[PDB]
């Protein structure tokens, strides 16, 4: 995990904002393998 | 009325060289670029930070047929059957055509003034993690100029090698698949886009290769060869781009680069010959055998317009100002405004028709690590 955080890797994500206005939550429909 | 030389050392290649300063422009890697930190969970990430947009880029995904422009796997998919962007979502935020980015935003007045790659590129910056976010992470974007579409990116990783870390093994799909950055044919169109990147990157940063033209160092009133350079062998200009591009500063593991690395290419396109540097340029040289490259350039698109006036304009603009001080110009395509002891001479491969007064005390030269010092017989004086 020290190599994965590294090369770029991220964290586990689901669900988002956009700060553009109008404000609306994005979630992602299923989870990242 | 009097006619003397200034003792005052410029340069007037200053504002022209500017976007071709990558370690003050893009200020991060290039072939990989993960030159910002965020903390996300009290745990730290890697994401790419460059000012400036890297033309033609992609992500090879080692043993696949896979883009990686294609939805990362997500649950009942295998990693190695998806790519590396943005996977289906509530909202349809990747990948957008331009026409979709121009209807989401059609109300927001000052979004009406950004250009498609910098409208592509605030789009997918926008999207911070919901609940407990506190973190500057954001995903990175690749806008396809061709297709008119903006991918933004789920991994911001670029390069994973060493048999430990990744599977090149293609009947190994369960696993992680080895992957590096590249320029190729099927990537020109593309524009690798960090969360950073300046909306005016057209007026800061690269993107035309210079025809007619090599980098150069700005010697006191001319601009001279880089002594210290690698030669290697190129077909083309696509080729010539490639290898500066595979040369280039890297943010990679072996970790910041800032910027700093081999950025920079001149291309021979009678000889065949990439010379490859990692010393900013100063000024550019007139040499119609010559293709001025660098690593974020577009592997193809040249501009051969050569800026022929640069020299004349700034002696006449100096002229403006009975004592008159000439500048420290040694080079013009006005033979006679130089004002020159001896017969200046005159450059065969200049498009521009350039004279250059060799016959001249020099304040200033190259020493061994392609930097130029002012010469001990006047360092004093300055």
């Amino acid at each position: 995990s020290q190599h994965a955080t590294d090369i770029g890797m991220g964290p586990a994500t689901s669900c988002y904002t956009s700060t553009i206005p109008p404000p609306k939550q994005v979630c992602i429909q299923q989870a990242v393998k | 009325p009097t006619v003397e030389r200034s003792t005052r050392m410029s340069n007037p290649w200053k504002a022209f060289m500017e976007k071709y300063d990558i370690e003050r422009t893009h200020s991060s890697g290039v072939r990989v670029d993960l030159g910002e930190d965020a903390e996300v969970e009290n745990a730290k990430y890697r994401i790419p930070a460059g000012r400036c947009p890297v033309f033609g880029k992609g992500i090879v995904i080692e043993n696949s047929d896979v883009s990686f422009l294609r939805p990362v796997a997500t649950g009942d998919e295998k990693l190695k059957d998806g790519g590396f962007a943005f996977p289906n979502a509530n909202d349809h935020i990747s990948p957008m055509t331009l026409a979709n980015l121009k209807e989401r935003y059609k109300d927001n007045v000052e979004m009406m003034k950004l250009n498609d790659i910098a409208l592509c590129r605030t789009h997918a910056a926008s999207f911070v993690m919901a609940g407990d976010q506190n973190s500057n992470y954001r995903h990175p974007a690749v806008y396809d100029e061709k297709e008119k579409t903006c991918h933004m990116l789920y991994l911001s990783a670029q390069e994973n090698m060493g048999p430990r870390y990744c599977s090149p093994d293609a009947q190994n799909r369960d696993a992680v698949f080895c992957f590096k950055p590249d320029k190729d044919e099927s990537f020109e169109n593309l524009v690798y886009l960090s969360k950073n990147v300046r909306n005016d990157w057209d007026k800061k940063c690269p993107r035309k290769n210079l025809g007619n033209a090599k980098f150069g160092l700005w010697v006191d009133g001319n601009c001279e060869e880089i002594p210290y350079v690698k030669e290697v062998e190129a077909e083309d200009l696509r080729e010539c781009n490639r290898i500066v591009f595979g040369a280039s500063a890297s943010d990679q593991p072996t970790f910041k680069s800032k910027g700093r690395g081999f950025n920079w290419a001149n291309f021979d396109s009678v000889k065949k010959k990439c010379y490859i540097f990692n010393t900013k340029p100063t000024c550019l040289i007139n040499d119609k055998n010559f293709i001025a490259t660098t690593a974020l350039s577009h592997p193809q698109e040249v501009d051969l317009e050569f800026p022929c006036s640069i020299y004349k304009d700034e002696i006449e603009r100096e002229i403006k100002k009975e004592r008159i001080v000439l500048p420290r110009i040694f080079i013009s395509n006005d033979k006679e405004s130089i004002k020159c002891p001896c017969e200046p001479e005159r450059i065969s491969q200049s498009t521009c028709n350039f004279y250059v007064c060799n016959c001249v005390e020099k304040r200033a030269e190259i020493k061994e690590n392609n930097q130029v010092v002012i010469k001990e017989e006047f360092r004093d004086y300055y």
